[PDB]
């Protein structure tokens, strides 16, 4: 037997000093009340049978009643595991923010009644025409003055507008080299189609489960995969999409599969966050030389290497349609805004 | 190389015309573990050949140069049919009588130095990791690739819904197929278009389509520019340490050559033999054929010194090394204890590196620059 | 990267009577959601809530222009 | 450990990766040790039949052992014996770092639009002549659409005449935008030119005659000159100008540009270069060691400790004990991984020869009808 | 990313080319107005401008004068590109075993709170005693 728990107590034995045999359980898990009898890990160390209980325990609240628990030293929740979901978005591709656009509507705007003014010194519709025209690679007809000073200000705008345009396949270029939503399942049975979810149901994860939500306890019993793996199989065939269970076993399991097609709901839920501990006498006395030693091994190097060489498992947490379809909300009001000019014209001479 | 129908075996000259140096190289043949092996006089030459015959002339002694009977280095190899160990490989050959000098890479260690010399090393190097190299293909696409293909009908789609109108409404206001000339070519950014609308309802329709028109073509530039620049499978085993080492996954296989120093130095680690239990069973009799193997896709990484892999990356162009050294130790000519040879030639070799002969057998015997 | 993982605790004395008592509180409190309404209500939310500028210049050398091309 | 020093006594402390590996030692071969700082000379230098420095204390029996910063060579072997190395060293050179329209891509895309200039040409003349400009003018608007200028020219009529030319208009901007984007590509696979490929080359071989000569130099009294007064005697003598003091002065003198070039230890100057600013200085060939002698602890001629010292040394390899101390001391901090006028430079070459080529038609006229 | 003098041969090469276009065809069997107004703008890419080239000579002078921008007009596209991909290292968020932590000169300063923890655990730790 070897893992990450033994190589506590085999760490503990030396600046103690004792002898231990070790005396797997038959009983089945960890512990459980049956009225009056305990049984597990727990049930073989009230019943003065054992003298310590190392392993995957959790401390508890009943537990911690009638045994001495330790100093935890491994973080433990609840937390809840589905599938992986099947863009990069930028709304109006966003250059500097609507900033410069209206920097550029502005300037447009001022130039016209300028460029309009100095006509007269040597024309309203001719001006508007070819100043939005060559600011947009011309392709449209548009007047072209005779004159020399007119000839220079409309030249300025081409030459501001292709280094916009290099610059706006900047802003593009720039956000792929820089380079998710679990709304659902918010309900009991509560959605609209019949949602399933389930657990192991012996351990202190029904228990907890079982005092508060009642009414999910009752309808979760129709689920109860008495296994991990099993469990695990029938998630990724689609017969089950939720799994409850401790959260540093979920979170391992997740972060070992092919594909990284496994993350656990939100970015690491925990909802209780009781840690685990080893389970005494209640009369051992060895719980104090237990506590100083497992808080120096908490303290510099010596814990925070061994998680390294036993849970270290890889594949972890990391154009489309509506890209493009983001000036298609610009174009649902194209032939609306061009509707009421019609009907402004209509009325300055019919009114 | 096996010799030619004579006793000799052949001449050749190099890229400046220099005659190799070769010597007479008797050994087994047709190894074949299982089989009856017989001597036969062949040829050998290469980098420690032309180093010994540069030492023979300066300290004049003569030698014949003769193979290993068994095509493996040194190893303790405890056995429980002798009282505690006996040597095997090449160096029992040495302490054994029937060798006196030894020429060839042998890393220098613990184990090996408690009974032999090692005079200086050649030249410096470690081991490190060989894996197959990654798909050759650029995956480079064509028109058509980049962007949904059906939502291109609805871009074509896009000119039909603005063409159709964009005369309707020019006849109840104020021909159909005389407005898409416009409508066509401002998109294609041609001289083809030329009629200037004069309803203003018109005139700012046309307007703010052209803000539509260059989005797309920059977008399409990025597209293509985004295809020129993602690409990272990110398949690369870091270290040592990498975790996928560490756990023995059955999705790959890692291998070595039987009892080499790398296999001495991973037993006499008392951690690391949690991995290798595993791989012990997949090991190979030489080094020579598991590159064939690795080739052949029947295998997932190699650990082997870099001196030999760097020189068969850079000549076929089908596998690259990944990793970082992690036990470094040249190599060594070798010779038994209370020796009398050992001052003089440790000298000559240090003497080598000032001279710069060293930089000529590296150009003429590693360096090949091919398929850089 | 955090490299000291402990958590916090309420400190008193060895002969403390009061020591079984305010663990069990704490480990029944820890689970029925009371953390968590705490978390939110103080310490989860709390929000914390050139050349472009000489087009003036431009402007009046244009206007220079224009009368030099006036006067010539 | 306290390092005592002479020349009255005051006392100091020493410590390092060398002493770092000597307690380690110290701990398996059951011995204690009276470190002190040497006074006269450094690294020795064999002068008059006498030596000196670290080496020259050892020779005469007032040491017996010394440990730091000594290179491995034949000289020195015959007066003391060394240990088995545990580093490389070699001898380098150590520089600042430096400030073609067709050199990205390359010449195989230039010859296919060449066929595009004829085929369009025909194109258009052979739709033409079917209904019945051309080569006058019509070759002026099919080669001007390749590129998207607003030049004013003539739109010829037709209603099937400019449906294909419309076909052609919308492959030259897809093939601009591909004739761009690779091009970013390139700045992606920029290499660096560098200006020399080692101890060999012509610049260093070459003291003068060679434009504003090569600034390189050293520091004497050490390996790494003696090395070259004995096979470049000519090269040595041009460098004895640009003779320096110490490496932290010599290096700041490079960034100045009084100095260009620094041939020095080859395991020294990496941590000089992984330890700088911005990492505005780079070795030659990325770490390229040329006389690869690596350092040692020597010891006193016939020595019973030898045959024991240097198999602790192999053990620390074995138990992979020297990956710590090369991690905790000798790891830098950068890792080696803006448009000029000799870039672009090269695109006008061709423009420049272009221009030229309007001018030898200019004599085609004279032969048009004369001839 | 640009240059005076790199831009001052660009910005002069126009006035250099345009003067020479218009006195090229006197020889041919363009006045200098028409030489400042449809030369500007075809080299900035402007619609500002009228008139075609006429003579033979001067049907070979657009060659070069067209293939001028499409060769630059990328360049300046790549040029930008460039910056892009710099970053800089000023979000180095170096931490955690790193050289920056034990680099005891005057470079980083970093602090913490008397008394405390931190100041203890910085004490433990005999492979940290200089910071
Ligand atoms: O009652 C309601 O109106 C529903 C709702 F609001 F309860 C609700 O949907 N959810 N409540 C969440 C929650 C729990 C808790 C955990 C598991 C289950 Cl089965 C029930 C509840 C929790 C459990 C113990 C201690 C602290 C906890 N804190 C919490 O936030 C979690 C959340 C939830 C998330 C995923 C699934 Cl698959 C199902 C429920
Ligand atoms: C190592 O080299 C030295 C120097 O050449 C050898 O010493 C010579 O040995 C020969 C015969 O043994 C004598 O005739 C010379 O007089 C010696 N020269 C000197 C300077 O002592 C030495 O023999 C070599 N080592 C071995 C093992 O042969
Ligand atoms: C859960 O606990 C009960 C308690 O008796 C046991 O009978 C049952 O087998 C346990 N479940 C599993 C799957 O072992
Ligand atoms: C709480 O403390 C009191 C006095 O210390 C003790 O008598 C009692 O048993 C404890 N527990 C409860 C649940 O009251
Ligand atoms: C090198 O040795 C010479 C001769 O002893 C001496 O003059 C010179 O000062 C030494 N160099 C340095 C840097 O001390
Ligand atoms: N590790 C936990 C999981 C089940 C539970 O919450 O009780 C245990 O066995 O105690
Ligand atoms: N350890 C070498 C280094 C020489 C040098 O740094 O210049 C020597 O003393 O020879």
């Amino acid at each position: 037997c070897k893992g990450f728990c033994i190589d506590i107590l085999k760490r503990l034995a030396h600046t103690i000093g004792f002898s231990y045999d070790l005396y797997l359980v038959t009983n089945g898990k960890h512990g459980k009340k049956i009225d009056g009898v305990w049984n597990g890990m727990i049930g073989e160390v009230f019943y003065q049978r054992a003298d310590m209980a190392i392993g995957s325990l959790t401390i508890n609240e009943e537990r911690s009643e009638i045994v001495d628990f330790s100093v935890p030293f491994v973080e433990t929740g609840i937390s809840v595991m589905v599938a992986r979901s099947n863009v990069s978005p930028s709304a109006f591709l966003e250059p500097y923010s609507p900033a410069v656009w209206v920097m550029m509507f502005v300037m447009c705007l001022t130039v016209v009644a300028v460029t309009v003014f100095i006509f007269e010194y040597l024309t309203i519709g001719k001006s508007i025409w070819l100043l939005w025209a060559l600011v947009f690679n011309n392709s449209v007809p548009v007047e072209n003055p005779r004159g020399t000073t007119s000839k220079i200000m409309v030249l300025v705008w081409a030459f501001f507008a292709v280094i916009f345009l290099a610059s706006y396949t900047a802003n593009l270029a720039a956000f792929m080299i820089q380079e998710l939503s679990d709304r659902k399942f918010q309900r009991p049975q509560e959605q609209y189609p019949p949602l399933k979810f389930g657990t192991v149901p012996n351990g202190s994860t029904e228990k907890n489960i079982r005092s508060n939500y009642p009414d999910m306890h009752s309808y979760m019993v129709r689920y109860n995969q008495p296994r991990v793996e099993e469990a695990l199989t029938q998630l990724k065939a689609g017969k089950l999409d939720a799994f409850i269970y401790d959260a540093a076993v979920l979170n391992y399991m997740a972060r070992k599969d092919e594909g990284c097609k496994l993350v656990t709901i939100g970015s690491g839920k925990v909802f209780a966050t009781t840690g685990y501990g080893i389970a005494l006498h209640k009369g051992s006395r060895w719980k104090r030389p237990i506590d100083l030693a497992l808080l120096q091994f908490l303290g510099d190097d010596e814990i925070e290497m061994l998680e390294r060489l036993w849970l270290s498992g890889i594949c972890h947490n990391d154009l489309d349609i509506d890209n493009m379809a983001g000036v298609f909300y610009m174009l649902l009001v194209a032939m609306g805004l061009s509707l009421l000019v019609f009907a402004w014209e209509h009325l300055v001479y019919w009114r | 190389k096996p010799t030619l129908s004579d006793g000799t075996c052949k001449e050749e000259f190099t890229v400046n015309g220099d005659p190799v140096k070769k010597v007479i190289c008797t050994g087994p043949n047709d190894t074949s573990p299982g089989s009856p092996r017989h001597t036969v006089p062949q040829c050998c030459y290469g980098f420690c050949i032309d180093l010994l015959i540069k030492l023979a002339r300066t300290m004049n002694f003569t030698y014949e140069v003769h193979l290993v009977a068994d095509g493996k280095f040194g190893t303790q190899e405890r056995v429980n049919n002798s009282n505690k160990k006996e040597w095997n490989g090449m160096m029992g050959e040495l302490l054994s009588g029937q060798a006196d000098m030894i020429v060839a890479p042998l890393t220098i260690n613990n184990e090996r130095a408690q009974y032999i010399e090692f005079s200086k090393p050649f030249k410096y190097q470690g081991l490190t990791i060989l894996v197959k190299k990654e798909i050759p293909r650029s995956t480079l696409d064509s028109f058509m690739q980049p962007f949904q293909s059906t939502l291109w009908l609805l871009v074509g789609l896009s000119v039909h819904v603005v063409a159709v109108m964009l005369y309707l409404l020019d006849r109840f206001s104020p021909t159909l197929s005389s407005a898409m000339w416009f409508s066509w070519g401002v998109l294609l950014n041609s001289g083809i278009g030329e009629g200037a609308p004069r309803s203003f309802s018109a005139r700012i329709l046309g307007m703010v389509w052209a803000g539509f028109a260059m989005i797309i073509v920059a977008s399409y530039t990025a597209n293509l520019a985004a295809f020129l620049v993602l690409d990272r499978p990110e398949e690369r085993i870091t270290g040592i340490n990498d975790p996928r080492l560490r756990n023995p996954s059955d999705k790959f296989i890692y291998a070595t050559v039987k009892q080499s120093s790398v296999d001495i130095y991973f037993r006499r680690q008392v951690e690391l033999s949690t991995m290798y239990r595993h791989m012990e069973k997949h090991n190979y009799e030489s080094a020579a054929e598991a590159i064939q193997a690795v080739r052949d896709n029947k295998l997932h990484a190699f650990i082997w010194d870099s001196a030999v892999l760097e020189f068969e990356a850079s000549q076929k162009c089908d596998l690259v090394t990944t990793g970082e050294l992690f036990f470094r130790s040249g190599f060594g000519i070798g010779m038994r204890k209370d020796s009398p040879w050992k001052q003089n030639v440790s000298l000559s070799i240090l003497k080598s590196h000032e001279n710069g002969f060293m930089e000529d057998l590296d150009k003429t015997w590693v360096r090949y620059q091919e398929c850089d | 990267e955090l490299f000291f993982r402990s958590g916090f605790g309420i400190g008193m004395r060895k002969d403390s009577p009061w020591k079984q008592n305010v663990s069990l509180s704490i480990l029944k409190s820890h689970e029925n959601g009371f953390m968590e309404d705490l978390d939110k209500t103080w310490v989860r939310y709390q929000e914390c809530d050139g050349v472009f500028m000489l087009v003036a210049g431009g402007i009046v050398a244009g206007i220079f222009l224009i009368f030099i091309e006036i006067a010539y | 450990v306290p390092c005592q020093k002479r020349i009255g006594y005051i006392k100091k402390c020493c410590k390092g990766f060398c002493i770092d590996i000597l307690k380690k030692i110290s701990k398996s071969v059951k011995f204690t040790y009276d470190l002190y700082l040497v006074t006269n000379g450094k690294h020795g230098k064999k002068i008059n039949g006498t030596w000196n420095g670290m080496i020259g204390e050892v020779v005469m029996k007032r040491a017996y052992m010394a440990v730091g910063s000594l290179t491995i060579n034949e000289e020195r072997s015959e007066v003391v014996d060394f240990s088995v190395p545990f580093i490389e060293t070699g001898i380098s050179v150590m520089v600042s770092r430096s400030n073609a329209f067709l050199e990205p891509f390359s010449a195989d895309v230039w010859v296919m639009m060449f066929v595009m200039l004829l085929i369009v040409s025909a194109v258009a003349v052979f739709v033409f002549e079917y209904f019945s400009f051309t080569i006058g003018k019509a070759i002026w608007l099919l080669w001007g659409l390749v590129f998207n200028n607003s030049v004013p020219v003539q739109n010829p009529k037709g209603t099937t005449s400019k449906i294909m030319v419309s076909v052609w208009a919308f492959f030259a901007v897809i093939f601009l935008a591909s004739y761009t984007a690779n091009l970013a590509a390139f700045m992606i696979q920029e290499e660096y030119v560098d200006q020399v490929s080692g101890l060999s080359d012509k610049k260093f071989q070459r003291p003068n005659d060679f434009s504003p000569p090569f600034r390189f130099g050293t520091v004497p009294n050490g390996s790494t000159e003696r090395n070259i007064r004995n096979n470049y005697a000519e090269m040595h003598a041009y460098m004895g100008k640009f003779n320096q003091r110490g490496v932290d002065d010599a290096l700041l003198s490079l960034k100045t540009g009084k100095l260009d070039a620094f041939i020095y230890d080859a395991a020294v100057l990496n941590y000089m270069a992984g330890r700088d600013e911005g990492c505005k200085l780079v070795t030659i060939g990325s770490g390229k060691v040329f006389a690869s002698t690596g350092y040692g602890i020597a010891i006193q001629k016939d020595s019973g400790w030898k045959r024991q010292v240097d198999l602790a040394i192999l053990q620390l390899f074995g138990d992979g004990e020297m990956e710590e101390l090369e991690a905790l001391w000798l790891t830098g901090i950068c890792h080696n991984e803006q448009l000029d006028i000799d870039n672009m430079a090269g695109v006008f070459y061709m423009l420049g020869a272009a221009m030229a080529l309007s001018l030898i038609t200019f004599i085609s006229e004279h032969l048009f009808y004369w001839q | 990313p640009f240059q005076s003098t790199l831009w001052l041969l660009v910005g002069l090469s126009v006035h250099v080319v345009a003067v020479m276009l218009y006195l090229l065809d006197r020889f041919s069997p363009l006045t200098l107005s028409s030489a400042m107004w449809f030369s500007w703008g075809v080299l900035l890419n402007s619609g500002i401008g009228e008139g075609a080239p006429r003579s033979f000579s001067a049907r070979i002078l657009g060659m070069v004068w067209a293939g001028f921008a499409m060769i630059i007009v990328a360049s300046y596209t790549a040029n930008l590109a460039a910056f892009l991909v710099l970053d800089r290292p000023e979000e180095r968020i170096t931490g955690i075993n790193d050289p920056r932590l034990r680099n005891p000169s005057d470079k980083f300063i970093y602090a913490t709170v008397k008394q405390s923890s931190v100041d203890i655990y910085f004490r433990r730790q005999v492979e940290l005693s200089t910071m």
